[PDB]
């Protein structure tokens, strides 16, 4: 139900699983030999996977909505970094 | 010039 | 039984790309001087690209330029409506 | 004489001679250097290396803090949105994008980037992308919308001006009324708690907006509310703007003794402050040449437009709206004033550059190709009748047939149906439909515009009886209707001489019908009376035309403010 | 709707509640997985306590400071919040270097 | 309905955005990360940041490896060149200077440095900068010609097939015919050391050089070795590529039946690997094109032409090489097509279009303004006689000879005098002059294009027939020499039919000029023969109209490429 | 319409 995210820097990321299938690479993490669920991250730093835990709960919830949505917000210091972690995760 | 000009 | 159906033409850009009103309303020239007396025959062409627009938006352009508004294609009509 | 080039000046081509090595430092510079290291690359002509700058907000911040030399940044900037970069739609949204990445900062912050935001929006509302101005000033409003301190609803208001005039060029009217109804939200407020902000820019605004929509009757209530709230200590471009404005919607109320002392001040009131070679300088021309033309002060009210056109064909490069709303203005006059020679070279020319420009930076379906297609079917009809060649009439009125239908379905579609822009372009249809040989169609077209020209402005109008005299002219001239064009001939004449007296223009072409009307009928002892009229108009005409250009009509400090606005406002 | 984010040591739970949910339930939403006893367990929203009684939105974690892209966090206590990293700073480029 | 947008666009924009602190740490993000920064800032409008950021091939190679979304950087890479920004000139510059440095040194760095080039150089020919294609490739020569073993001959072999192709394509035939020989030398090389190479890119690359030069009788003879290398293991863009030209050359030979088997097969083998939005495909389809039009099936050749021009009007932008020729074949089978009609107005701006293209792109004394420059003017000098008004008259005619007086000059320069597409104006200049009134140097014209066009390509063809007409025409309405008109009319009737059938369209132009001189002299009893089969003609036409499409003429899977490559040979 | 089409 929930899925266990660690970082680069060992910070925990428990977030819903529903949240974290949004991405590609995450669902070969819970795919496979790898089925709370330990993931490993080692090339991801934590001040960037917080954000990109942040874009699941923002994902999932605006999900098909009728309204207008905002723009996520990402810092310039952290886009490029962010960016890397875009792809790698396929989020 | 067989009318005026145009509004 | 009694029953209701909207009808309307089948087109997908509904909009003419010449008078720019909807493809279901009146063009500009029958919306400005008889819109009672000149609506029944304002009828919609279509053409070999596919892009229909009034029939006499259609004409009106023809008058002058023989092409398609839209894509610069040869215009030939291949239906209409009556 | 050959004078040495000063060490600045040596210094800025061996800087700019090796821009590539050291573009990082330059932009460490002091702002009047940085600009003048920027405004060298674009005299050199490197726009790429120019405009790779410009599209960083930070840079342009910094090139916008120069203010004296504006009218050289205005000129940059154009020509950089003519070379291919969308620098305007970059700044917009990378303002936007930081913009919003404050609003949980602290105020201090949020405040430096409300004046970023005035000093770039207001930038671009200068240099005519109010689509992308609006984008930077609902930015600047969000700001000010989240924190409600005491200074935040005072700028709230500030902003509420300025996306109301982004919104009135770009004619988002229905967004406008939006606009001042949300700005009177933070001006009820701020005058909750002891604070009467002045309200002379916003309801200046609503002056340009309803006399768009053309509701003179609104927008001359509004003009009053405008101009009871000029203070002698407001800015110079507030006062400025509200004069125009209020010009524009005094003319329209067939008044003219009121409006010719506030554009007047406004000519010269630009003139003093800003100069004779400033963007808004150039925008009281257009707005007093709107007076010139209306009055029938034809011959002068073609070099007002030509003024105000070589003032934004300067500062304004080459394919701005601002040079477009001027060359559709002076094509129209060059069409009223060429209108008797027949001679249609340099208002054709005039109206296809506006309608070349329009188009390029504007949406095919945009209100403001209605007045630009307008002027220059106007011109194609005239110049069609006057030439020889039957395949030309019958294409060019074709050609012109075009325009004003599609010019007709934008006024339609924004104004509505019952409106003056919708009912003059019936106008011209029946100016239209009577050269292209369809009569029958013309009648109906004349009657539809007079019956809404009629009801909204009033029996006796310019507009209205402007109008008859072509539905006059109708049934006078080749469908043979004489005893309808009699009481139209006169009417055309007696609305004319009320608001113009003898020296209206208009009237050669209302004798000259009533010499052909009864040519046909009978009565010729009228024929002789109205041919003697005809000759007391013609000396007449030959008496007031030959006074010297506006331009100097204004001369240097004839009158004074804040009693301008008394003398407008007792009476 | 509130999204919010709890912080022991190095934990974040990306968990939801109402605008009008209470304390209780989002505290039993933390035994789901920290698997202890809630009555032990005490939260610190900026070094104060909360009672289990007042709902979330009472505490002033309201919908517009509970974003789901900016949510609004809050610490956990058995305050040893470890922060996540110092993203690399930019050179400031207009400011002379 | 208002979807999220996803993280990876997120933080792309935010990047972008960012571009001023992190304009150098985006080189070193991945190769697909790097173009769709790159993108971004040509979908935002930033082509002055993009242009310096495409002008520096250390950045612009990782760009051309993005071989998924290739697509998308021709219409960024023409965006720049529309931009202003000499894209393909700085590239062609900044490797050439790369080539001469490290042609001193390691031979397995130069092996990277040539790979390089003919990504860069290969893209260059695709986007159609030939000229600044030639200077890559011919850099990329230099590197192969420095070193003589079995590693480097493969390359070098390879250098020239490409080189041929960046000269056929801009008109160098003066040069492209010497980098044969010089290719020549290295397939002997490649063969002496117990070695061989496929043929097939190389011999059939050149029979767009012989068939650009008019050697038509030249360029069938390498066809038929460019069709012998084809084997299973050659790519699809090389069996294109040689069953594009063997199609182009069996055409001008009048053999339509053999023609239509390569050319079907080139259709649907392109569409089948490269897709329906592809330049190559689009390649193809102005080929198969011009075999539709030279065929009297007109009316299924302007749908080619107009889809092969929407695939290289959409992949390029405008002021493009690829999209001036499909404008320039538009043009005229337009022309053609609406020759009976009049309606010279889609032809015509199919045809202006072109020529501000060409002249914004090529120099003034290209090769190119000679086709470009020609079907402008037959469509002007069809417009001026086509309206009733008498100023435009003299003044289309003027501009007209202004432009078919270019194309003759540009043509004389690069062909020679005695040449077939110099001769091809010669006939342009003779409908000129009957339409301008100066009958007395028609003749002469239209005599020189028939005693050129004979002497080389033959006395039975079908482009000798048609300068054939415009003579006959000549002598019929307005010089009254009917002595040798009918005959001219009988021979251009007789072997229309024989090449095409009874429903050519061009027999309606010499049967009305026939039946003219009949009626002219009073023989009533033949004008009522001609009259019965005119008819019959008009009849035949109805039958023979069947407007069906023929991008779906080729179906899927007709044959496979053994079966059509004998199938030519065999017969032949 | 009196000639043909240009080669
Ligand atoms: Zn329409
Ligand atoms: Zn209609
Ligand atoms: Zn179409
Ligand atoms: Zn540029």
């Amino acid at each position: 139900m929930y899925v266990k995210l660690i970082s680069s820097d060992g910070h925990e990321f428990i977030v819903k699983r529903e949240h974290a299938l949004t991405s590609g690479t995450i669902k070969a993490m819970l795919s496979g030999p790898g089925q709370t669920n330990e993931v490993n991250f080692r090339e991801i730093p934590s001040h960037v996977l917080s954000k990109v835990c942040m874009y699941f709960t923002y994902k999932v919830r605006y999900t098909n909505s009728s309204t207008e949505i905002p723009e996520f917000p990402i810092a310039p210091e952290i886009a490029l970094e962010l960016l890397m972690a875009a792809n790698f995760l396929d989020c | 010039l067989t009318r005026n000009k145009g509004p | 039984w009694n029953a209701v159906a909207l009808w309307a033409w089948d087109i997908v850009v509904d909009n003419c790309a010449i008078c720019r009103n909807h493809i279901m309303d009146l063009c500009i020239e029958c919306q400005a001087n008889q819109a009672s007396a000149t609506s029944e025959e304002c009828t919609v062409a279509w053409g070999v690209c596919n892009h229909a627009f009034h029939f006499h938006c259609i004409s009106r352009w023809l008058k002058t330029r023989q092409v398609c508004p839209l894509d610069n294609r040869e215009w030939e009509f291949q239906k209409y409506g009556h | 004489e050959w004078i040495p080039e000063t060490l600045y000046n040596t210094a800025i081509s061996a800087v700019v001679d090796n821009y590539i090595r050291s573009r990082r430092d330059i932009r460490s510079l002091p702002e009047n250097i940085q600009f003048d290291v920027y405004y060298k690359l674009y005299q050199q002509g490197r726009l790429c290396q120019l405009g790779s700058e410009f599209c960083e907000l930070e840079v342009f911040a910094k090139v916008l803090r120069a203010l004296d030399k504006r009218h050289l940044l205005h000129h940059c900037f154009q020509a950089l949105m003519d070379h291919g970069v969308k620098v305007a739609s970059v700044l917009a949204y990378s303002f936007s994008r930081r913009c919003s990445y404050i609003a949980e900062s602290d105020a201090a912050v949020k405040e430096k980037a409300i004046q970023v935001g005035f000093v770039l929006g207001g930038f671009l509302s200068d240099a005519g992308w109010y689509s992308d101005a609006e984008k930077v000033f609902l930015s600047c409003l969000q700001l000010c919308t989240l924190h409600d301190e005491m200074l935040h609803w005072f700028r709230a208001v500030e902003c509420c001006v300025r996306l109301l005039h982004v919104r009135n060029g770009n004619c988002k009217y229905h967004l406008g009324e939006e606009t001042f109804k949300l700005a009177q939200t933070y001006m009820d407020k701020l005058s909750k708690h002891g604070q009467q902000a002045n309200k002379a820019a916003l309801y200046g605004e609503l002056c340009a907006l309803l006399f768009a929509k053309s509701h003179y009757d609104e927008a001359y209530k509004w003009c009053i509310e405008a101009m009871k709230e000029i203070t002698a200590g407001l800015p110079v471009k507030v006062v400025v703007d509200v004069l125009r404005q209020a010009s524009k919607a005094c003319v329209v109320k067939r008044e003219f003794k009121k409006a010719e002392q506030l554009i007047k001040h406004a000519v010269y009131l630009a003139r003093d402050h800003f100069g004779s070679k400033h963007p808004k300088y150039s925008d009281t021309l257009l707005d007093y040449g709107f007076y010139l033309l209306n009055v029938d002060n034809i011959c002068q009210s073609v070099a007002i437009y030509q003024a105000a056109l070589d003032i934004r064909q300067s500062v304004f490069g080459g394919k701005n709206i601002h040079v477009a709303t001027a060359h559709e203005d002076l094509a129209y006059s060059s069409y009223v004033h060429q209108y008797s020679s027949g001679k249609f070279d340099n208002a054709l020319f005039h109206a296809e550059r506006a309608i070349g420009i329009i188009t390029h930076i504007l949406p095919e379906d945009h209100l403001l190709l209605a007045s630009s297609k307008r002027v220059k079917a106007l011109i194609l009809e005239e110049i069609a009748i006057d030439c020889h060649n039957k395949e030309t009439e019958q294409r060019l009125l074709q050609e012109a047939h075009d325009l004003h239908l599609s010019s007709l379905q934008l006024a339609k579609k924004a104004f509505g149906e019952f409106n003056v822009q919708t009912a003059k372009h019936y106008g011209n249809l029946g100016r239209l439909y009577q050269s292209m040989r369809k009569f029958k169609e013309a009648e109906e077209m004349h009657i539809k515009a007079i019956q809404i020209k009629e009801q909204l402005l009033g029996q006796e109008d310019y507009e209205v009886a402007l109008s008859v005299g072509h539905l006059a002219s109708l049934y006078n001239y080749d469908m043979n209707q004489y005893e309808n064009a009699e009481k139209l001939y006169l009417r055309s004449i007696a609305i004319g001489k009320k608001l113009f007296g003898e020296g209206y223009s208009g009237l050669e072409y209302d004798y000259r019908g009533l010499i052909k009307l009864y040519n046909s009928i009978g009565n010729y002892e009228k024929v002789f009376e109205y041919h003697n009229v005809l000759s007391n108009w013609n000396r007449l005409r030959d008496r007031q035309y030959s006074v010297t250009d506006a331009l100097e009509d204004v001369s240097t400090s004839p009158q004074s403010t804040e009693e301008v606005v008394q003398s407008f406002l007792i009476s | 709707d509130v999204f919010l984010m709890i912080r022991r040591h190095k934990t974040t739970i990306f968990t939801d509640a109402k605008e009008s949910s209470t304390v209780f339930e989002l505290k039993r939403i933390v035994e789901g997985i920290l698997k202890r006893p809630p009555d032990e367990q005490r939260l610190y929203k900026d070094d104060q306590l909360l009672d289990d009684g007042k709902t979330l939105g009472e505490c002033g974690f309201t919908s517009q400071t509970a974003r789901p892209q900016a949510p609004a966090t809050v610490g956990l206590a058995f305050l040893c919040i470890e922060p996540f990293s110092s993203p690399p700073e930019l050179p400031d480029v207009m400011k002379p270097q």
